[PDB]
RNA sequence: GUUACAGACUUAAGCAGUGGAGCAUGUUAUUUAAUUCGAUAAUCCACGACUAACCUUACCAUAUUUUGAAUAUUAUAAUAAUUAUAAUUAUUAUAUUACAGGCGUUACAUUGUUGUCUUUAGUUCGUGCUGCAAAGUUUUAGAUUAAGUUCAUAAACGAACAAAACUCCAUAUAUAUAAUUUUAAUUAUAUAUAAUUUUAUAUUAUUUAAUAUAAAGAAAGGAAUUAAGACAAAUCAUAAUGAUCCUUAUAAUAUGGGUAAUAGACGUGCUAUAAUAAAAUGAUAAUAAAAUUAUAUAAAAUAUAUUUAAUUAUAUUUAAUUAAUAAUAUAAAACAUUUUAAUUUUUAAUAUAUUUUUUUAUUAUAAAUAUGAAUUAUAAUCUGAAAUUCGAUUAUAUGAAAAAAGAAUUGCUAGUAAUACGUAAAUUAGUAUGUUACGGUGAAUAUUCUAACUGUUUCGCACUAAUCACUCAUCACGCGUUGAA
């Protein structure tokens, strides 16, 4: 609608804000939210042992979920800048943006790899 | 763990903002005193952050 | 001034180097201030002997 | 889902109308399998651009539907 | 991150005796003031 | 489009490759609704991109949002926290403008950063001195070094950014600690010491410097660091900012499609073209290192593919450990037996015998394979909500090209190259022929001739935004002046 982009109001991250970051932050929140029911729903449809129409009814209902609770839509973005290539786990970060970090002392311990 | 000491330091980070934001004061719109700060040193023990 | 230190240069202390790339004594450090034309930015670099 | 246990892939879809009253299906699935319980009803697959008009033989019966709408156009040479 | 963390808005509600500046705030305010001026302004939004 | 010397993976040897084949991947071109954008001589082309199914994405088709992600201003109203049924605050809602927003355009506006010259040896400041002076000397007559590092000489004497050194890895030794069940003490990790090695005898050239010999030592590498300037080199697609343009659209969301299109072409790789080389097998499990496992690592064992079982692949189900303790994971080449078409250079029927897993005799055994793994058909499995465009396995079939590759061309001097030697992680829900890392086994060769390209130098110089420099004449366009007639 017209006050919100997506259908639920979420928070802004704190920081760097971004269009690509906000679709992220929301969907992983969505995630969040319905993970549990997801799971359950994904139990029932792969059942060799249940009644074969229900499984039917939670494949249905699986497939007419949202772009917002797909695990698999989920992206790690960089946290500084709002980046989505090489983005390291360990400090969720692009790779320059990372660097850039690195030899300024933001990461504490991450120091040149010298051997 | 990592998740935890990684949202610590984004914390750290977002306080330093915050901190250089609060350095620069006005007096009635007659002198606006920047007081300039170092980038912050965040020490974390186990009991206390400083 | 000089950038490098004598202290290290005949003497049992050895120089040790921060992030394995910046010199102990030395410290380097930029500040990019926003002008009417553009982006510019002022580096300084001190050596404390 | 393609392995045998668990599938087919199964979409909702305007069936029982199309079966009573030919109303063509406009489908953007395009990952629906095709079933026994529609061959003869006509459907409209997409294409990335057009909606593309196909009746569903029962040779279709295992295939997608988005495997009868080719989505690139077919390749030539200007030979200048 | 952590969405509720301290905001420049918050530094007026925590410590008003302390006259803040956000200083990024006030240049953007004072480009938009620049181009109002030299006819860059943005145009009126349409409503509908 | 200049002299002259010196240098090294420059060349020369040498080893392995590219260039031919098929595939992978990037690029081009063309196509397309869209094939998003950038990189595109050295200094682009598995580059940005450490994983394009959706998402990521920026592109396209169709839908639908219009103060939207912010900050501030002005109003109505509702809920919750705090106090002693009222009030103070915090928020939310509906609006209200300034705007927000823009991977739109310009790295020939910028920042930061990076590439190349470059680990190349250059780049300058005080005082003194020379010149009327700009300037010069210092900063070089020699020589030497890897080197503007050094000794010889010098109107110089000192001093900075580079060089070297301190640094990290690895090594040797010492001390400390580890109740030698987290054990690997053959270790790990803190702190030292150690070398840019020393000494002496001789032989050449001038007290020293190269060679040789000897005795003393564990004493032998790699990494990071790549100056000034330049290339208006790369980046506005990490990010930010100037100017400029869009504001119901160049901003925002969903569903699908595209980025994977294919004539020719160009790089990088991978797999090959069989016997100084390929395949089966090898459980008192021959021998490693480095690193990962709370967005997990998944052991044993059962089941199916598969009459034994092992192998390999899935499923079943999670033992152990969030880790010097358990798992990923019995490393692989090696070495050993067996087999191997081309090959009547073998087989099998007879005899044969002091070559018996074999010999001899006589009979019959008549250019792509028992190489390669492209291409395709069907069936299963895996991840995921989803595998059609467009993913990864396994099985049963399919079995192209390719007979060591033209001119030309790439990397590498040692634990290096090479390796049909394997191992790990980063990016993932899922896929490495890529990337970044680890060990294993381990060579061949060697400097004199010439192209280039870096230093510094010779000569020249009408250039100084410095050769993308400067610069000459006609012709063409206008406005004067003065001749001829
Ligand atoms: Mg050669
Ligand atoms: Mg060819
Ligand atoms: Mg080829
Ligand atoms: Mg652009
Ligand atoms: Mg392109
Ligand atoms: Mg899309
Ligand atoms: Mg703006
Ligand atoms: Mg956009
Ligand atoms: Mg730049
Ligand atoms: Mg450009
Ligand atoms: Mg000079
Ligand atoms: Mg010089
Ligand atoms: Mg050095
Ligand atoms: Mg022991
Ligand atoms: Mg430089
Ligand atoms: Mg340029
Ligand atoms: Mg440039
Ligand atoms: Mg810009
Ligand atoms: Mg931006
Ligand atoms: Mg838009
Ligand atoms: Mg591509
Ligand atoms: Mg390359
Ligand atoms: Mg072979
Ligand atoms: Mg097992
Ligand atoms: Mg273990
Ligand atoms: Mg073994
Ligand atoms: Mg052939
Ligand atoms: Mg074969
Ligand atoms: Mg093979
Ligand atoms: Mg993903
Ligand atoms: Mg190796
Ligand atoms: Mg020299």
């Amino acid at each position: 609608m017209g006050n919100f982009r997506f259908p639920i109001k979420t928070k802004l991250p704190p920081g760097f804000i971004n269009a690509r970051i906000l679709r992220d932050n929301f969907k992983r929140q969505q995630f969040k939210e319905n993970e549990i029911l997801v799971k359950s729903l994904k139990f029932i449809a792969r059942n060799m042992n249940l009644p074969t129409k229900l499984r039917l009814e939670a494949q249905l209902k699986l497939n007419a979920l949202p772009n917002y609770m797909r695990s698999t839509q989920i992206k790690n973005r960089c946290v500084d800048s709002g980046h989505a290539r090489f983005v390291l786990s360990d400090f969720r970060l692009c790779r320059y943006q990372f660097r850039e970090n690195a030899l300024k002392g933001n990461l504490p311990g991450v120091k040149k790899g010298i051997w | 763990n990592k998740n935890m000491e990684i949202m610590n330091t984004m914390n750290d980070k977002l306080i330093n903002k915050l901190l250089y934001k609060m350095m620069t004061l006005k007096l009635n719109n007659m002198n606006i005193n920047k007081i300039i700060m170092s980038k912050t040193i965040n020490q974390h023990s186990l009991n206390k952050l400083n | 001034g000089t950038f490098n230190n004598k202290k290290y240069l005949w003497s049992n202390i050895n120089n040790n180097y921060k992030l394995n790339y910046i010199p102990s004594n030395h410290n380097l450090y930029n500040n990019s201030n926003i002008n009417k034309n553009g982006k510019y930015n002022i580096k300084v670099k001190l050596n404390f002997i | 889902s393609r392995s045998v246990w668990k599938g087919p892939n199964i979409v909702p879809l305007p069936i029982r109308e199309a079966m009573t009253k030919g109303t063509p299906i406009r489908t953007n699935a395009r990952a629906a399998t095709i079933l026994p319980q529609f061959v003869g009803l006509k459907f409209q697959i997409h294409n990335g651009k057009e909606y593309v008009p196909i009746e569903i033989s029962e040779d279709m019966v295992g295939h997608k539907l988005g495997e009868f709408a080719p989505t690139r156009k077919r390749f030539s040479y200007t030979q200048t | 991150g952590n969405p509720d963390i301290l905001k420049f808005r918050h530094l007026k509600t925590l410590y008003p005796d302390i006259e803040f500046v956000d200083l990024e705030e006030q240049y953007r305010l004072s480009m938009v003031e620049a181009k109002k001026r030299r006819g860059k302004g943005a145009p009126k939004k349409m409503k509908k």
